[PDB]
C-alpha cells in the first residue's frame, strides 16, 4: 500500500451561529459581538471639570432660586441636569423656557454683571416672600428685585432704569411680571393707578400688563442684549427687576441623567440611564445619547465571525 | 464554498487540532502523526485581526443633546427629528446588517482559501511521485518515513530524489 | 471571472439544458447522453434564495408625515426638511446602487465557482484513467459505458478497476 | 478515439442585462428588479378601522362644523384627510393651525366632554348664521355658543367661566373671538363698552381685544392639564365652548386624493395611493406614509438571480 | 493571497516588464527572452476601468443652503442642522471608508485570479508534455524553439505534436 | 535537460500603500485619490448669469434700500451675497427674516408691479429720514411709503388700501409697521386717537398695534393669482407703493470670494469653488449646488493595480 499526507483544518464541538450574505444559519468556529447591549449606571466624569446641578434646574442659576445658590457662577466643560429640578421658589413660569434651558446646558460656565440700579425712597426693592426661604427666613430670587411700593396703598412712582452692555460679548437679561391674585392685593403694593412697564433695546421691544386674576405668580421673560447697545425699563408697579444680567461663557456638554457621579472612570458617551464605555461600533440601549457615541441600531445581536466554517466530526 | 475544500472536498474538521487552524497528518510503517502549519495559520489570523481593527471602532464626532429627556418640546420640531433620528437609525441598522454579513461572507471563503493554497503547495511539492485521492490526502508511491513527511511539511521535499522509485510503483 | 470556468475555459452554455444549472455530457460508443448535477445547481440555488430572502424586504419602522399635502409650511422648516430628505435619499439611492452591483458581482463569481468545484471533483474521481482536454472536458482512455459514465455522475466510480487498462492507452 | 465526458453550464436565449462592480453590460440567465414603479391609485384599508373624513377636516371635528356631524366622535387606526376640505363654516381661521391639524392625524380616536358653562339672563347663548346650515335653517358650530346680548344695544354683562379637568388624560380646549365688521354691528351684539376677553390657568395665559372692520371668527386653543382648571373672564366677543376634546391613543395620519378600496391591504401610503410591494426600494414619491420602501433616484435596479449568460 | 498566485507560488513580480500586467519568460538552446499577455492584461485593466467609471462620479441633486454664513440661525433649529450634518457626515465618512477598502480588497484578488487563469491555461495547453516546478514555471520535456514558445504564448500548442517525444523524457 | 516558459506579472520600484478590509499597509503597483482636499479661492463664474450683490443683502432688493437701488429688479441663475450686506436703512428687522432671505435666494430674478395706492389730502406719503439717505438728501425705501398726517397732531384718518394680483402667478407683499420712540411722538404723526392695522386676504390675517427707541419692523405674506389683500389702517402703517414677483429659480451663495468668468463650477462654499471630478470632498460641510459628499478624511486612495511584489 501507498504511504498517505493528509490536508485538512481545525474544528470545536461548540460552534456559533453567523449570518452570511447568503445563509441565515452559518456556523463558524468563534464569532464577536458588534452591538453592545448593556451600560454603566454611573456618570463616569474622570478627566472633566463637571457640575452636577442637583436639585437646581439650569434657569434657576440665572434667576438665583435658593435650590441653585452654589451654581449662580462657574466654569465648566460637562453639566448634569435632573429630573423634578426646581426652577422656581414662587409659582410662574419662563415665556419661552425651553429655549433658555437649551442655551443654557450648551454653554461652559456662568459668569454674573451688576446692572447697578438704583431706586428712590417710595420704592421697597427688598420684597421677599415664604414660597423661596434662605437661611431660614424669608426671601427672594438672588438676581432679581421685587419692587413694590414702601407706603401700602400709595401709588408706585415712574421709575426708569437702563442697563448698558460694556462687554464685548453678548448678555442674557432676565425680568419677571407679577400679576396679583385680587385687586386689593394690586393696590396694597402698586397703588390705584393702572400698570404698564415697558423693555426697550435697538433689537427688542415689547409692553407687558399686570392682569388681576393663596398666592399669585410671577412669570419671567429675556432677551439678549448686544456688545455696546443699552435696555430700558419704564415702569409704574409689576416689574420683577434684574439686579444682575448673565454671560454664558464657552461651550459645554449637556446631560440630562438620573444616574450618580462616579470620579474614578472615564467616558466619552451619556444617556439617561449612564456611561456607555463599549469599543463596540453599535449599541441598541437608546436612541438619545450624547457624545462620542456607538450609532443606535434596532438589533439584540450582530456576530462578527473570526474564524472558519464548523465542520464537526 | 467558494474554493471548494473546507465543508468541501475536504469531508469534515478535526477537534484535535488544538495548535493551530490548517495542519498535516501522516501515515507510514513508522505510524501515524499531526502536526499543524504555522504559515497558513497566521495568514488567516493576521487577516482576521485585520478585520477587527477596521470593524471595533466608533466615530470621534462630539454629538449634543436636541431632545429633551424632563421636559417638553415644540412638537413641529419634534416631529422633524423624529422623523430625521428613524431615518439615520434605519441607514446605521441597514449597514451594520450588510457590513457583517459581506464581512462573515470573505470571512469564510478567505479561511477556504488558505487551505486549498496549502493544498496547491504540497500538490507541487510532491509533483509526479503521488497522487490525490479526492478527500485532501496525497497517496505517496515511495517509502516516506518522518524525516521525509517532516520535509513536505518544511518546504525541502526534493521530488526528484524519491522520482525513480514512485514512477515504477505508479505505472505497476 | 474570477474563477476561470463560466466565461472562460468552458466556451459556452448549453441551452438545450433545461433541468439543471450543471450538468454532463458525454460520448462513447453506443452514442451520447446529456443530465444535469443536482447538487451543484442546488448549492448555487439555495444561495441565490439566501440572498433574495436578505434583499427583497422593507423596514418595520413607523413613519409619519412631516410635509402637508393640502396646507402650506414655513419656507425655512420646508428648506430644512428638503435638505434632510434629499440627503437621506442620496443615501439610499448611492446604498442601493452598491448592494446590487456588490451582490451581482458575488452572484457571478459564486456560480462560476461551483462550476469550478464539480470540474475539480470530477478531474479527482478519474485520476489517472483521464486528460483534461481544456475545454471542460475529459478524455477518457478506457472503455466508458452509460453505467460507467452514471457511477462518474454518481460519485461511485472506482479508478481502480480501469487503471492498468487505462495507463497502457494514455503511454500508446 | 477515447471517449469523452464534457462539465457545462446551462444558457439562455434571451439574456438579461444587470450592473456589476466592474461591469456596466452584464449579461446573465436572470435578474429580478428591486426598484418599484408602480402604485395603486387606491387606498388599501382591509384590516384597518378606518375613518375617511370626506369633506370635514379634521380641526372641523374638535369646533363641530356642518361637514363634520359625521365625524364629531370616534375611534380609528387610520385617519384620511382630502384636499379642499371645510374646516370653517363662518368665515375665520385658527391661530396655529397646523399645528392642531397635526395633533389631530396623530391621535387615534376623538371623545367629547361637556364643559358645564351657565350664563346669565342678558345672555343670549343660542346664536346662529345663515353661513352655518343645519338640516333646514340657521345654527352654528356644534360644539361652541355665540354669546350675545339679549336685548339689542344692551350692554354684555361681565362675565367669568372655569372648566375644572376632571380625567386623568389631558383635554383639548378651543374658543373663538368674534371680529365684527362695523361700529353699528358692534354695538348691536355687544352694547358700547370696551371689550376684553382674557383666558388663564396654571400653565395658559392670554388677552384678546376684537377689532372693529360676512365678518370673522378666530379660533384658539390650548391644552388643559389633568386637575388643572382654566378661566375665561370676558364683557362680550367670546364665540365659548360648550364642549372640549380628549385625542384618544395613536393613529396614522393619511392626505390623499385617492379613493377607499377595503379588499387590499397595505402599509405605506402617499398622495396618489397605496404602495404594496416587498421590493426595497421605490421611486414613486419621496412623501410616504408607514412602513414603506425607502426612496430612491433610480427608474430600475436589477438584481441578478443566475449565472453569466454565454449563448450559442 | 485568495487565488495563491500573486504574492503566492509566484515568489515575486519582474520590473522589467513594462508593456504589460502579465507575461511569460522562457528558456531554451536560442537562449532566454520575454512577452506580455494582451488578453489577461486587458482583463485586468477593462476591469478596473469599469470600477472607476462607477465611483469617479458624483451625485446630481442640486443642494440649497440651509445655515446662514453671515448671520445668526434660530437656535433651536441650528441644532437640529448640526446633529443632522454630522450624522450624514459620519455615514458617507463610513460609506467612503467601506467602499475604497471593499473595492481594493476586490481589485487584488481580481489581479490574481487573472495571474492564475493564465496559469491554468497554459497548463492544460502543455498537458503531458510539461510538468510544474512549483514557482509558476513549467517545465517542458521537448525541443522547444522560438516558433514553439510563441505558439504556447498564442494559443496554438498542439500536445499531439510532441507527445510521444515528451513522455519518453518524462520517464526516462 | 528540459526547456522552459515562465508565467509572471509586473512590479515596480515605486509601489503605494492602499488600505483593504484586512490590511491598513498593502503596497499596489497605482493608485488614484478619492477625496478632494483643495479648493480655489474664487467664485467660478463662467457659463452662469449671476448677480453680485455686494453691499445690498437680498431682503433689502424687494423693498428698496439705497444700497439695493441697482438690483430693485432684473434675472439670474446664480445670487451672491456679501458679508455686512445692508438690508435697512432705518432701525427696526423683519418676521420671518432668514425664510424670506433663503426665498429670495432660490429665485432666479425680481419684477416689480405698481400697488396704485392713492391717499387723500390729510395723509403725507412723501415721509423721509436722515438713516436712509439718497443722493445727499433725506429719503425712504423706494418700494414703501412713510404716511403720516399733513398736519401735526390731526388724527390719521382711516384709510383702505386694496391690491388685486392681476398676474398669473404669486406676488410677494411687503410693509412695515412703525414703532414710535414716545406718545409725543406718536401723537405728532398719527394723533391721539388709538391706532390699529389690519391687514387680510383669502390665505392671510393679521391684525397690528404700534408698541410705544423708534423703529420699523417689517411683515410679509404671498398673495395668490386673482387673489386681493386689503390694508386697514389709521397711522402707523409703512404702506407698500410696489409688490415683488420671484422668478424662476437659482442658486444662492454666501461668500466672500472674488468672482472669476474663466473656470466653471458647479459646487460653492464661503471659501470658494470646488471644480473637481471626485466623489468626496473634506473641504467643507456647507456647500451649495451639486457637490462631492462632504467626509472626516484626509485621503482614500483607491487601487488602480495589483499588489506591487518588488524583486
Ligand atoms: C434713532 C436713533 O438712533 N437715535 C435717536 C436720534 O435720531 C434722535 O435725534 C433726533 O432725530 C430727529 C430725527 O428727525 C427725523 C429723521 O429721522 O430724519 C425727521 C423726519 O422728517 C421725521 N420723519 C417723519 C416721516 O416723521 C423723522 C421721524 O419723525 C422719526 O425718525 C420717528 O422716530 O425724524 C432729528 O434729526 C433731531 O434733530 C435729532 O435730535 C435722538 C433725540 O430724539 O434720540 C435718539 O435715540
Ligand atoms: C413683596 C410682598 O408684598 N411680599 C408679601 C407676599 C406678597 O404680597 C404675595 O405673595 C403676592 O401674591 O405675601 C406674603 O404673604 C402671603 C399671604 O398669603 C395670604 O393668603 C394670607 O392671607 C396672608 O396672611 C399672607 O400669608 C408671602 O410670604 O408670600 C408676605 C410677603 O411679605
Ligand atoms: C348671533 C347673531 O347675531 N347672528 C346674526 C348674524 C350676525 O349678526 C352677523 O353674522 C355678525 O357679523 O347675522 C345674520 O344675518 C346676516 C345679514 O347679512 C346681511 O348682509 C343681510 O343684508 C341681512 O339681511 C342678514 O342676512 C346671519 O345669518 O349671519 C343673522 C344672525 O341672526
Ligand atoms: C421642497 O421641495 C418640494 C418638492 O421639490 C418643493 O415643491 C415644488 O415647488 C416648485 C416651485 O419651485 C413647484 O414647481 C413644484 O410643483 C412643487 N412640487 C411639489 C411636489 O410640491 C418645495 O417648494 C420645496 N420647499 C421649499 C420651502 O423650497
Ligand atoms: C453649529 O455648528 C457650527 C460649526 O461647529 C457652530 O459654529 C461655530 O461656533 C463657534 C462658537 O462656539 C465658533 O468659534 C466657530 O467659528 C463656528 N464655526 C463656524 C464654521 O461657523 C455653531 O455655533 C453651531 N450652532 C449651534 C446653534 O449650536
Ligand atoms: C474567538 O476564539 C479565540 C480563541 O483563541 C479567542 O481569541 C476569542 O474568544 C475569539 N477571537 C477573537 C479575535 O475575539
Ligand atoms: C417623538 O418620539 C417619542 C418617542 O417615541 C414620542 O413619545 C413623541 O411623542 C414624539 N414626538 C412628537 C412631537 O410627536
Ligand atoms: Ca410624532
Ligand atoms: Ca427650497
Amino acid at each position: 500500500d501507498p504511504d498517505k499526507i493528509c490536508l485538512g483544518h481545525h474544528a470545536v464541538a461548540n460552534g456559533t451561529i453567523v449570518k452570511t450574505l447568503t445563509n441565515e444559519q452559518e456556523e463558524v468556529t468563534n464569532a464577536t459581538e458588534t452591538v453592545e447591549s448593556t451600560s454603566l449606571n454611573r456618570l463616569c466624569m474622570k478627566g472633566r471639570n463637571h457640575k452636577d446641578l442637583g436639585n437646581c434646574h439650569p434657569i434657576g442659576m440665572l434667576i438665583g432660586t435658593p435650590a441653585c445658590d452654589l451654581h449662580l457662577t462657574g466654569t465648566w466643560d460637562t453639566l448634569i441636569e435632573r429630573k423634578n429640578a426646581i426652577a422656581y421658589c414662587y409659582p410662574g413660569a419662563t415665556v419661552n423656557e425651553e429655549a433658555l434651558r437649551q442655551k443654557i446646558m450648551e454653554s461652559g460656565g456662568i459668569s454674573k454683571i451688576n446692572t447697578g440700579f438704583t431706586y428712590g425712597s417710595s420704592i421697597n426693592s427688598a420684597g421677599t416672600t415664604k414660597a423661596c426661604m434662605r437661611n431660614g427666613g424669608n426671601s427672594f430670587y438672588a438676581e432679581l428685585k421685587w419692587l413694590v411700593s414702601k407706603n401700602k396703598g400709595q401709588n408706585f412712582p415712574q421709575t426708569t432704569n437702563t442697563y448698558r452692555n460694556a462687554d464685548t460679548a453678548e448678555h442674557l437679561i432676565m425680568w419677571g411680571i407679577h400679576h396679583p391674585s385680587s385687586t386689593q392685593e394690586k393696590n396694597d403694593l402698586y397703588g390705584t393707578q393702572s400698570l404698564s412697564i415697558s423693555v426697550g433695546s435697538s433689537t427688542y421691544k415689547n409692553n407687558f400688563v399686570p392682569v388681576v386674576g393663596g398666592l399669585s405668580r410671577i412669570d419671567f421673560h429675556w432677551t439678549l442684549v448686544q456688545p455696546g447697545d443699552k435696555i430700558t425699563f419704564s415702569h409704574n408697579g409689576g416689574l420683577i427687576a434684574p439686579s444682575r444680567v448673565s454671560k454664558l461663557i464657552g461651550r459645554g456638554l449637556g446631560i440630562q441623567s438620573e444616574a450618580p457621579i462616579d470620579n474614578s472612570c472615564e467616558s466619552k458617551c451619556f444617556w439617561r440611564g449612564g456611561s456607555i464605555n463599549t469599543r463596540l461600533p453599535f449599541q441598541n440601549l437608546s436612541p438619545r445619547t450624547v457624545g462620542q457615541c456607538p450609532k443606535y441600531v434596532n438589533k439584540k445581536s450582530l456576530m462578527l465571525a473570526t474564524g472558519m466554517r464548523n465542520v464537526p466530526e | 464554498g467558494l474554493f471548494g475544500a473546507i465543508a468541501g472536498f475536504i469531508e469534515n474538521g478535526w477537534e484535535g487540532m488544538v495548535d493551530g487552524w490548517y495542519g498535516f497528518r501522516h501515515q507510514n510503517a513508522q505510524g501515524t502523526g499531526q502536526a499543524a502549519d504555522y504559515k497558513s495559520t497566521q495568514a488567516a489570523i493576521d487577516q482576521i485581526t485585520g478585520k477587527l481593527n477596521r470593524i471595533i471602532k466608533k466615530t470621534n464626532t462630539e454629538f449634543e443633546s436636541i431632545e429633551s429627556e424632563f421636559s417638553e418640546i415644540d412638537h413641529q420640531i419634534g416631529n422633524v427629528i423624529n422623523w430625521t433620528k428613524d431615518s439615520i437609525t434605519d441607514i446605521w441598522t441597514y449597514q451594520a446588517e450588510l457590513l457583517v454579513a459581506m464581512e462573515n461572507q470573505h470571512t469564510i471563503d478567505m479561511a477556504d482559501s488558505e487551505m486549498l493554497n496549502l493544498y496547491e503547495r504540497v500538490r507541487k511539492q510532491l509533483r509526479q511521485n503521488a497522487e490525490e485521492d479526492g478527500k485532501g490526502c496525497f497517496e505517496i508511491y515511495h517509502a516516506c518515513d518522518d524525516s521525509c513527511m517532516e520535509s513536505i511539511r518544511n518546504n525541502t521535499y526534493d521530488h526528484s530524489q524519491y522520482r525513480e522509485e514512485a514512477l515504477l510503483n505508479r505505472l505497476n
